[PDB]
């Protein structure tokens, strides 16, 4: 995916565990899910 | 709606485009200098390591893997000269393109800035060839000298050396707009405390995207990017 | 429905893939014969750059850079050249695959097209080999000769040398697909002069899936097939 | 995308923006969604 | 419900982040070994070539095509030998997540299989290095020595040295795992036999994923991946 | 798509109609099918 690995993607989600945690990674999957949703909306 | 903002955007991308091939015309024209230019720090290394390989016993020089690969690579510094001698055609269509939409404290909010921003990359880019290019390269080869033979191709120099420029352009450009927002005033030291958990998430996703698919280089790319951060948090606090 | 479409195309799919085999084999018993046609431009080329070079003053060859280099050539080659032996197998089981689907008059109108194209692809890569690939690498060899030292790789070099033959062969076809098209009587001048927007857009999207990411070489791949476009008009104009 | 970088992919927008522009730009893009919407039903 | 299953996850990855950070450092402290190691094989074939193509006539090396070249090589085989010495740590962690899932019986069914598992990735890597390498490296620079000269980059040995000893020590793992699954019973040859029509295809895949998008490289790396399989049959049928 | 190029996904439908062929081929399609439909629901 555009010079970006399995390994990196996994290494991505390694770096959004460890910073955000028990707490802020529910909110920030929510929040990435309400702005997927909102995109998906104003395009239809 | 979107006629007269796709007709005006065609128009500008078309005088970017000519811009962009007259510089790629021009950098053509004089590929020898900026070949010169861009090998005489690898020469250089290469030299004062061989001095310094000759003491210690008491060879190494530039190649060509390909021949497209000496033509490419007099295309491919000519084409991002062209880029760069287009770059203010291409800012000042983008500013017109810009500017009808921004109000008038807008304009003079961000026009000082674009100076600003297009000085700082300027001073970054001569810092990284002047200063840091020769020690780097020094380094690099003494680092393998007493093992690999440096045959070095012009094909990954090229592009390595293309990235270092770029990226100490960009680096010494970010500091400068963490400053420029904190003096204007929409950030603090807070600010960009609070919100480095989602910043290092972003970094190591930019650096999975410059990066080629190892995790090495990502981690490698992430590091600079982790200092810079911290180093706009320093200033914006001591602002 | 689909029971049958599946069983015959499973049983051709076989006799193509061991037909490839069989290829493969002869290509690989064969391999040292065909390497040494596909390099003998690379050293004449050397040579005369050589002698050129000789003559200015008054040194570059061949290498691997990888043992799976050296090996893998050989075996890329052999799978070249067992494709190639075996596509009239290929070609005539997708014809008795098609046959049944055409009407008697589709079958005499695309045989001799292609009897025809395959002629055009075969004089397109031995004019490509003979005409083309002396000069054109001749020329590269020198445009670096005075700053590097030609350290020619076999690996990069056996996939330049084919694509260079695979796209001369498709250039000679595609001219001859219009002029087919053109006498048979389904295009004119004026429908290639109005698809042209569309044309050139596919035209760069075939570039980028036939190139690495690199712009440059996307542009490099556009301009030879826009070039094809317009002697096509020319040709589709004259009939 | 197989060996397709986004800055091809923003060259392919440059080259659409630039031959079709202000007209035959729209025609294509509902022509181009007309196709999916009769591969996705025809799929379905 | 996830609340504890992602600190107690972020706690251990954590704990094995620093493992591998801590197993990085003494790995660049002894970069030099480890090259050492890992080029010894090279230099014996190079010079066991050079013997052979001197008495034949009657020159190759260890090369570096760029400076990020030997300090990345040594970056990257500092990071393969870290994440090596951290895998204690990190299965220990992985463990210690995953016992309060199992029952008792499947502890005892695990460990020891994790042990054997892993000494059999060890002799499969020792074995590959020992055995493997040198006839396989002295073939393979014999078979380009009458045509080019081997100018062998550390860039990409480094690479193709590590996939040979994973693939060597996985390729020793794989029966293993049949045999114990044959031993404990869940699978016969019959299943085996059986589920190869999907195994075939799910090794084509695997074959894409760990290999350049070359169809060779493909084929190249699934014909191991069936000749294990079958050697796996022939386990479990003797079994 | 993480170094598995268009050749090499041919090459796994080649593979696929030769074993799996013309029986099974079906079958494992709508296998997958019905993974990918639990999947979505239990994501949904």
């Amino acid at each position: 995916m555009f010079g970006m690995g399995f390994s990196e993607i996994l290494v991505i989600a390694l770096v959004a565990i460890l910073f955000l945690g028990p707490d802020k990674l529910p909110e920030a999957m929510v929040q990435i899910a309400k702005f997927f949703n909102s995109v998906r909306k104003t395009i239809n | 709606s979107m006629k007269p903002h796709l007709a005006e955007l065609r128009q500008r991308l078309a005088i970017s485009v000519l811009a962009v091939f007259v510089g790629f015309i021009i950098a053509f024209t004089f590929h020898n200098a900026i070949l010169g230019w861009i090998t005489k720090p690898l020469n250089n290394a290469l030299i004062q390591v061989g001095k310094i390989v000759e003491k210690r016993e008491m060879n190494g020089m530039i190649t060509t893997h390909q021949v497209g690969g000496a033509f490419f690579v007099a295309l491919k510094v000519s084409f991002f000269a062209g880029i760069l001698m287009a770059m203010p055609v291409i800012l000042w269509q983008l500013w017109l393109f810009i500017a009808p939409g921004l109000y008038d404290n807008e304009k003079k909010m961000v026009l000082p800035f674009v100076v600003g921003g297009s000085v700082m990359f300027l001073i970054g880019v001569l810092f990284a060839y002047y200063v840091v290019t020769p020690f780097g390269f020094q380094f690099l080869i003494t680092f393998g000298s007493f093992l690999y033979t440096p045959l070095i191709n012009i094909e990954d120099y090229v592009g390595f050396f293309t990235k270092i420029l770029i990226g100490f352009g960009i680096a010494f450009e970010l500091p400068v707009v963490a400053y420029f927002l904190a003096l204007l005033g929409l950030i603090t030291d807070k600010t960009l405390k609070d919100y480095f958990k989602y910043a290092i998430v972003i970094i190591f996703l930019l650096a999975a995207f410059l990066t080629p698919p190892d995790v090495l280089t990502q981690l490698l790319m992430a590091a600079p990017l982790i200092l810079l951060y911290g180093l706009s948090i320093l200033i914006v606090h001591y602002v």
